[PDB]
RNA sequence: AGGGUGAAAAGAACCCCCAUCGGGGAGUGAAAUAGAACAUGAAACCGUAAGCUCUCAAGCAGUGGGAGGGGGACCAGACCC
RNA sequence: GGCCAGUGAGACGAUGGGGGAUAAGCUUCAUCGUCGAGAGGGAAACAGCCCGGAUCACCAGCUAAGGCCCCUAAAUGACCG
RNA sequence: CGGUAGGGGAGCGUUCCGUGUUAGGGAGAAACGCGUGCGUGAGCCGCGUUGGACGAAGCGGAAGCGAGAAUGUCGGCUUGAGUAACGCAAACAUUGGUGAGAAUCCAAUGCCCCGAAAACCUAAGGGUUCCUCCGCAAGGUUCGUCCACGGAGGGUGAGUC
RNA sequence: UCGGAGAGAGGCUCGGUGAAAUAGACAUGUCUGUGAAGAUGCGGACUACCUGCACCUGGACAGAAAGACCCUAUGAAGCUU
């Protein structure tokens, strides 16, 4: 086994070296055209190569909630998370920055939300139906309030689950993520923060 | 003078199945439903053609809408195309899509310079 | 559902268990050693055991207590004289089983009890 | 090309046994040493076994007398079980109507090869890879090279 | 009772492959005991 | 209901597995990838081998876009899986 | 006027009425629209509503009906209530 | 230049005939399976493998001439599935033998079941199943060295039945 | 009432032999909405690794027999005056 291994892998290296001096592979920055001129990247509308978008390279944001709105914030951190953010915009792959959020339980809502907005969960039995209201389940777990309200404007399907995962929602100020520097995220909006 | 049918048939049905055959489970390998499939396969994209030359359209408007707005605070696509058109600049939503991912200090000339 | 109850049936009802049990120990006796199956076999123990028990106080009442078990007059009478010799040491146990490969024309485990 | 004298394929059939209950069988010895096999097939609980075990000890001595290899070297390269020829009874049911019952039949088929017939080719090319000894143009290396032909 | 439809192809593999499985957890027992066979046993 | 080994039975002496069946060498023959279940031998159906590829998925199974990987003893922004 | 067809179960909507309970996705007439035999866009999905009549190609452009927080193209546009 | 019923125009192929006992063909036809040619399409056209002798055009002719639907019809092969079942709950066990191989074939010993039968004779009917030696592809709901099975040879004697 | 225990024959597991009706194709979730007015397949949500075996029958308007009721056909046949 050995012998054969060594010797099999002493193949692969060499032949996988062959094909990467074949043709190369900018990143971003650039200017239009370059000394590869292979297929037409310039009439051929552009389409991400993996080479790109991988998941270290990727921005992240943090975003405080407090004195907040929930909805007005939750479109923000979504457009942010799809990378309709950014120029290079792909519908069918993930070039979008992370999220977090931090003190999630003091965020705001107007009107009467606080006791009338319902959160149900259906077990998924002829009779459990759980309905509480906005602040007894943020006496609980307040995450979920920022988390629910961010994955019904994400995009439902295989993708919708896998970019899902890139929001980071918390209780408290503090966060765990400072190894990252992650930037403050820009606000569109004038109603964003509440009156007071 | 007994017509026997023979040669006529499979060698039509070859050709049926010639177009299926990347199908998945039963749709490549039963003359009748490969019949009844290639059928609709030619539908779908004779349609989807046509839905071709507008979702590309809606996707370079939504690139340079995501490249435009980096610029000014409240500088948004719907201004920048009449802007265009204030202007007399016929380019297309294609190259300027293009060119906002390939050359943006490019898309940076022509928003400096449409403002005045 | 079987909580503490020890019994081997052998597929069998009443009946024909104990016309089982008492064939098979008979004809272990007489040759000294017999191929059965391992359910059989192991069943079997209870039976030599307690034959051979009961060929250690040779009298009027055991003579008469095993002939009632064992259908064959003189295989018992060949007890009595011999197992107190060759017995007389041993303290319960009397019985091996060996074991040796399925049968043919069922996949049936098998095995071998012979007196020890 | 590859191979061609690394075999002996005896392909004994018309065996009178279902397809399914000889790829019971087959499937387990597709790949073992010879040796090993024969252990098995003995041992093993099953009708099946016996004319396949029939097979590959023909197989092997066929390969001993005719092609004169150690029966040590070999195994069992491609085992295969194809439909036979059916044969179909006609047996009655309750209330009139009636079923067929099929005797189903097989075409078993064994591919031995000797591991080390190529083996001096082989163990030759433990030279290491930036090597290209070009001494008949190209030349033998034709001996079951089996990790790549990425010769552009 | 009856069957809807036929299931043809694949799904049929797949419960196959299981039962031939069970014929190679017999062939692994039973060359366990080839072992067995050599050498003492008392 | 059930025709078509070959021109010619030349229908396989001998050897091996082996109680048979059948099989592999040998021999005959233009051919035995014509071996008596024998001529051309399509499809369904059943496998074996290689290239890629599924175990957080939801699907009349395709279609437009196409990530990453693989080619064809013929150096293509071409072509195929 | 010659030669030679299909049709003769219709449906819904607007209006004018009858029958009904000025009930019915009810029924029967009269005038017109669409479906029937009509794809596409708006209406979440949705024959019959609105827009518009598909000869075919383009990885061009302008618009109708309808829209411009995110799912999902376009103003998190404006000024007055 | 949307189009169901429906009408009109223009074509492609199928086998066979005239031309033609044409050229093309055992340096490979018909077929069969593959094509990074062609056409609006039905289809056409070149390929070297398998195949082993038929037979293109072009101009014309004639039809048993084009299939996915008929609870069509004939043949093949699936699925259900290695599932349900294996035809009474009288009952088998052991030792030895035979043999390539035996729960199942033969022998012995036990044990058990029938006994106004599951006993022994007849009539009808079957029609060779009877006996012997051989065989085990198929048949026998498993196996099988065994058989009412296959092969080979035999066997039924009347004045009073 | 109000069940409980036990014996056989199955069922279950292993080996041997080995059917069937059924079957457009099946990558065959729940909720509510929609639609030939009662959806695994259409819309929105929710839920959900892939794959056996044992048990259970609510659904696939499950299978079985071109409804035997009802009505139609200038259908058939019996019976009556």
């Amino acid at each position: 086994t050995k012998c054969t291994e060594e010797w099999r892998q002493l193949k692969e290296a060499v032949k996988k070296e062959f094909a990467i001096p074949h043709v190369p592979l900018d990143q971003r920055w650039m200017f239009t055209l370059e000394e590869a001129t292979g297929p037409d990247i310039w009439n051929t509308t552009w389409y991400p190569k993996s080479a790109d978008h991988v998941p270290t390279d990727k921005k992240w944001y943090v975003v405080d909630a407090t004195d907040l709105i929930l909805g007005r914030m939750a479109s923000t951190i979504a457009i942010h998370i799809r990378g309709k953010n950014l120029a290079s915009y792909t519908p069918s792959v993930d070039m979008g920055a992370f999220v977090i959020v931090v003190n999630a339980d003091k965020v705001a809502v107007s009107g009467k939300k606080r006791t009338q907005k319902l959160y149900r969960r259906h077990s998924g039995r002829p009779g459990g139906l759980k309905e509480e209201t906005f602040d007894q389940l943020q006496k609980r777990i307040p995450e979920r309030i920022i988390e629910h309200a961010v994955r019904g404007m994400l995009p439902k399907g295989r993708l919708g689950r896998y970019l899902f995962n890139h929001l980071k929602v918390y209780k408290g100020a503090e966060h765990p993520h400072q190894a990252q520097q992650p930037i403050d995220l820009p606000l569109r909006d004038k109603r964003i923060r509440v009156e007071k | 003078t007994r017509v026997k049918r023979g040669y006529i048939a499979r060698r039509r049905r070859k050709k049926i199945r010639f177009f299926a055959s990347s199908f998945r489970g039963a749709h490549s390998r039963l003359t009748r439903t490969i019949a009844q499939q290639k059928i609709r396969a030619l539908v779908s994209a004779h349609r989807d053609r046509d839905r071709q030359k507008r979702d590309f359209r809606r996707l370079w408007i939504t690139r340079i809408n995501a490249a435009i707005r980096e610029r000014g605070v409240y500088y948004n696509y719907s201004k920048f195309i009449h802007d265009l058109y204030k202007r007399q600049l016929l380019l297309n939503r294609k190259i300027l899509a293009q060119i906002a991912i390939l050359n943006p200090n490019c898309i940076y000339m022509i928003y400096n310079e449409i403002i005045k | 559902m079987k909580h503490g109850r020890k019994i081997h049936r052998l597929s069998r009802p009443a009946d024909q268990r104990r016309a089982l049990l008492r064939g098979l120990t008979t004809q272990l006796l007489k040759h000294g050693r017999i191929k059965t199956t391992r359910a059989k076999a192991s069943a079997m123990r209870k039976y030599v055991d307690k034959m051979i028990t009961l060929a250690k106080e040779g009298s009027l009442h055991k003579r008469r207590q095993a002939l009632g078990f064992i259908y064959e007059k003189q295989i018992v009478h060949a007890l009595f004289a011999e197992v107190p010799e060759r017995y007389g040491d041993r303290n319960g146990g009397y019985t091996r089983i060996i074991r040796t490969l399925p049968r043919r024309g069922d996949n049936a485990p098998m095995a071998y009890i012979e007196l020890v | 090309e590859p191979g061609k004298c690394d075999e002996i394929t005896t392909r004994g059939y018309s065996i009178s046994m279902s397809v399914d209950k000889a790829r019971r069988v087959i499937d387990q010895i597709r790949g073992r040493s010879y040796a090993e096999t024969l252990m098995i097939l003995e041992l093993m609980p099953y009708r099946a076994c016996y004319p396949i075990f029939k097979l590959i000890y023909s197989a092997a001595a066929n390969a001993s007398h005719n092609k004169q290899f150690n029966k040590a070297n070999l195994i069992i390269s491609k085992a295969e079980v194809n439909k036979g020829i059916t044969l179909k009874k006609v047996k009655p049911r309750a209330r009139g109507r009636s079923y067929m019952i099929k005797r189903p039949t097989c075409h078993i088929t064994i591919v031995l090869r000797d591991i080390t017939h190529f083996d001096s080719y082989d163990k030759f090319l433990e030279s290491l890879t930036p090597k290209k000894l070009i001494a008949l143009l190209g030349l033998m290396s034709t001996g079951r090279r089996r990790e790549l032909l990425c010769g552009r | 009772a009856v069957p809807k439809k036929r299931t043809s192809i694949y799904k049929k593999r797949i419960r196959k492959n299981i039962w031939k499985k069970k014929g190679y957890w017999a062939a692994l027992k039973a060359f366990s005991l080839a072992k067995s066979l050599s050498t003492g046993n008392s």
